[PDB]
């Protein structure tokens, strides 16, 4: 449906209000059902004239003029409904027409520190609502990790590339606003072996749901035997994988030897029965010789001659019809014996050429959670799972780029300024930066409020790049060292040729160890000229940062000869290679749910920081420190579309402090 | 409830996560364990194979041929001493006291049993035979 659809694509129950709207109608979910109908059906077709052009502010007016009866008969209702869905950014976020232009007069004073993403959609919202607003990035351009590299036609995402499905997702919005060329990915993906030879089809598949299979029992080994703590710590989703995996190579072995002792057990009742075949053969040999013996004493006889006759021959046939019997059990026996010795259960769980197939499909994984599975939560690395939104994975053929350029315009963005102390109290901020061509040019931001969203990685560095003073409490920075931040490299390769399949998107190749795994496993062709991008992922990312680019474009164009041909390889004319852990403006790639962490670190990162009095016994400050961020949002970390929506919900959070709701 | 042909008991996950070593330790004993079972399935065909070729040639050179003889109603003198030394041979094992015959059925032989009983002293047989 129409309502229902706008409620979907908002990430909202659309026959239910959410814990946010209950805190703001508190009124409305406590009464009547037919009021909070009434409520739901306003929100919905609001979000829905906003979804269906979100190019152009969606005013009350407006919104009123579009709602008919009973529905805009309570105009106090419509009006609150409108300005919790403005507020929250739930309508006119990121780039649209203003029709009533921006009041001159502005109120507040925010300074936010770092303009990728959750920074810029943050200072959008604040702008809009009136507020003074000032960015501070240290790198000389916008986007953070958000990073399109561009030169001559070649264009190509050194960060984010992939655009998860649209339905539900902001980004879609997004698309309408901007010209994103989206194209989607076919996830036709073959494997190559280290020889360059293709994985035959049975084999791709066989391990692939192999692979799955032993996910899925992870899964039965956290929820069902709760195997989420060995030796007082954490277990790792790739520790619960070796368990895993030694339990099916010991169930290969217990099947061996159930079948040999089954082989053992029926030649031993073989053994047995020829003993009492060569006995009762012997016992026959000399019956009948006695048979021969008797028979031979001539005619006439007296008649115990003759009964010696006839009982040796009764006793003879009889052992005789003995003998047949157990004749008849050995041909049986042997039979059982010939069917066991050709049903042997299998031999190995995983061959080597499997198990490295196999070691393609944890590099896959060690891909998407930028992290070596020895580091993630059994207990929660897909707690985010329930949340995907729904159709197909798309990339950004233009530079991912185009998106954060386009939130900036209009914003006030100081580049080139690294923030280096963060000053916080009960009366304002100070932020204190440096220029970062020349560190001595020291600048102070005076505010009413920080917007901090310094990566994770920045967070953690230890000596620290940004000092707060007063130094975050323990609730918060335990929080940061807890969370994992991983890593994750690309390898930009420029050609002036395609010399792969045009119509695959995907390839992978198949390492020959599980060490080096996540090394170049993975090549994409994304893009309208001549370009290959391959992956550094898990264990790999962060030790072929300390290689040269020479040597990594070398072993790339090894890889490729193999599968394609010495002769169909040339020089890539341009090559750029991503090193993001020593990337000092991010220190990784994004966030994971580490061994030891859990969804509600990610709450504790989003709650701002309330300085103390300055004066004893004055009254409770305002909160003045905030926290935005892929790091910051539970149920979309790591992601483009959690970071927009990171600043989204700040900005709502500053404006309610500083404006009043 | 895990995957179908998965293998995950209580009782093995603590076994190969006891210890730090204990997994290779598992498989290891199992390997050793398929290796006797092995060798002893070498023995025991080395040992049969060597009784199969004591029963070369079956028991052809002892088969007896057989004869039917047409089952008939009277007792001569000869067939009722045959029976006495059956009885004193096999004891109440009708079925042999009639192959020792040849022509007398079952039933005719537990019916002498009966009508002999006083003449042959029948009992002093039976009795003869459960000594030894
Ligand atoms: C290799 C890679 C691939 C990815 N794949 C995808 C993908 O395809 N799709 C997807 O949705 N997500 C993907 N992600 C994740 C996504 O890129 C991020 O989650 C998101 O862009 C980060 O947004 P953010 O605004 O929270 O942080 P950032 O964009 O890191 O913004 C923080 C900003 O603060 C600046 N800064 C740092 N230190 C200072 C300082 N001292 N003073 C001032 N400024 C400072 C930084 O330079 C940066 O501009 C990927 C990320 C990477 C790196
Ligand atoms: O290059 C960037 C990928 C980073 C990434 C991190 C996430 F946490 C969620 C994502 F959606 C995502 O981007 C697309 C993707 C999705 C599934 C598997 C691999 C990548």
């Amino acid at each position: 449906s129409g309502v229902e659809g706008a409620a979907f694509q908002s990430r909202l129950p659309h026959d239910r209000m959410t814990s946010q709207e209950a805190a703001c109608f508190p009124d409305i979910i406590s009464g009547p059902q037919q009021t909070q109908k009434v409520f739901l059906f306003i929100r919905n077709r609001t979000l829905q004239l906003w979804l269906d052009n979100p190019k152009i502010q969606l005013t009350f007016e407006a919104t009123l003029q579009q709602l008919e009866a009973p529905y805009n008969s309570d105009t106090v209702l419509v009006h609150r409904v409108h300005s919790y869905l403005e507020r929250h950014g739930l309508i006119n976020f990121g780039i649209y027409k203003r029709i009533k232009p921006l009041p001159t007069k502005k109120t507040g004073k925010v300074i936010i520190i770092g303009s990728g993403v959750s920074g810029l959609a943050a200072a959008r919202q604040l702008q809009s609502f009136g507020m003074d607003v000032t960015l501070l990035e240290a790198r000389d351009r916008v986007g953070g990790r958000v990073a399109t590299f561009r030169k001559g036609n070649y264009v190509a995402d050194l960060g984010a590339m992939v655009v998860t499905g649209l339905g539900g997702n902001p980004m879609a919005v997004v698309s309408k606003q901007v010209n994103m060329e989206l194209a989607k990915i076919k996830q036709k993906c073959p494997l190559y072996e280290a020889n360059g030879q293709a994985v035959p089809k049975e084999k791709d598949e066989m391990v692939e749901q192999e692979f799955n299979r032993l996910l899925e029992a992870t899964s039965y080994l956290s929820h069902q035997l709760d195997f989420n703590v060995l030796n007082n710590k954490p277990v790792s989703l790739g520790q619960a994988l070796e368990v895993v995996i030694q339990l099916q190579e010991k169930h290969v072995k217990d099947e061996q030897i159930e079948h040999w002792k089954k082989i053992v057990k029926t030649q031993e009742e073989l053994k047995e029965l020829l003993n009492k075949m060569v006995n009762l053969k012997e016992k026959i040999k000399e019956l009948h010789q006695q048979y021969k013996e008797a028979s031979e004493v001539k005619p006439p006889r007296d008649i115990t001659a003759e009964f010696l006759v006839k009982s040796k021959h009764r006793d003879l046939t009889a052992l005789c019809k003995e003998y047949d019997e157990l004749a008849e059990t050995q041909g049986k026996l042997e039979e059982k014996l010939q069917e066991l010795e050709a049903n042997p259960p299998s031999d190995v769980y995983l061959s080597s050429r499997d198990r490295q197939i196999l070691d393609w499909h944890f590099a896959n994984l060690e891909f998407a959670n930028a992290t070596p599975l020895s580091t993630l939560s059994l207990k929660h690395w897909d707690q985010d799972d329930d949340f995907e939104f729904t159709g197909s994975h798309l990339t950004v053929r233009n530079g991912y780029s185009c998106v954060p350029v386009a939130l900036a315009e209009g914003l006030d963005i100081k580049l080139n300024t690294a923030v280096r102390q963060v000053r916080y109290t009960a009366s304002g901020c100070e932020v204190i930066a440096v220029n970062t061509r020349s560190t001595s040019q020291t600048f102070i931001y005076k505010c009413d409020a920080v917007l901090c969203t310094l990566p994770l990685g920045v967070l953690k560095q230890q000596p620290p790049a940004v000092q707060f003073v007063p130094p975050l409490p323990e609730w918060k920075t335990s929080a940061v060292q807890r969370m994992g931040f991983g890593n994750l490299n690309k390898v930009v390769l420029c050609f002036d040729r395609v010399f792969w399949d045009p119509s695959v998107n995907l390839f992978g190749h198949v390492g020959s160890t599980t060490a080096s795994r996540g090394e170049l496993f993975l090549f994409w062709n994304l893009y309208k000229a001549p370009i290959l991008l391959a992956l550094v992922a898990g264990e790999a990312a962060g030790i072929m940062e300390n290689i040269s680019d020479d040597v990594i474009v070398g072993r790339c164009l090894a890889i490729l000869k193999g599968i394609f041909g010495s002769s169909a390889v040339p020089q890539p004319k341009e090559t750029v290679v991503s090193r993001w852990r020593a990337d000092p403006w991010a220190r990784g790639s994004y966030s994971y749910v580490a061994a030891g962490s859990s969804g509600n670190d990610y709450d504790l990162m989003a709650q701002p920081i309330t300085p103390g009095p300055s004066i004893p016994g004055a009254p409770q400050p305002i909160p003045r420190l905030f926290f935005a961020g892929e790091h910051t949002i539970r149920n979309y970390p790591a992601t483009v579309h959690g970071a927009l929506l990171s600043g989204l919900r700040e900005a709502g959070r500053i404006a309610d402090q500083f404006l009043g709701a | 409830k895990p995957p179908k042909g998965m293998f995950l008991s209580q009782e093995d996950v603590e076994a190969v996560s006891a210890n730090a070593t204990a997994a290779t330790t598992v498989l290891r004993q199992l390997d050793m364990e398929l290796v006797s079972v092995k060798r002893q399935i070498q023995n025991i065909k080395q040992t049969n194979s060597a009784l199969k070729e004591k029963l070369d040639g079956g028991i052809e050179p002892y088969r007896l041929p057989e004869v039917i003889q047409k089952c008939n109603a009277r007792w001569t003198t000869e067939e009722q001493l045959l029976a006495v030394q059956a009885i004193r041979k096999y004891g109440r094992d009708f079925q042999a006291i009639s192959d020792v015959i040849g022509n007398k059925s079952v039933v005719q032989v537990k019916n002498f049993f009966v009508n002999y009983r006083r003449r042959f002293n029948i009992d002093e047989v039976l009795q003869e035979w459960e000594a030894e």
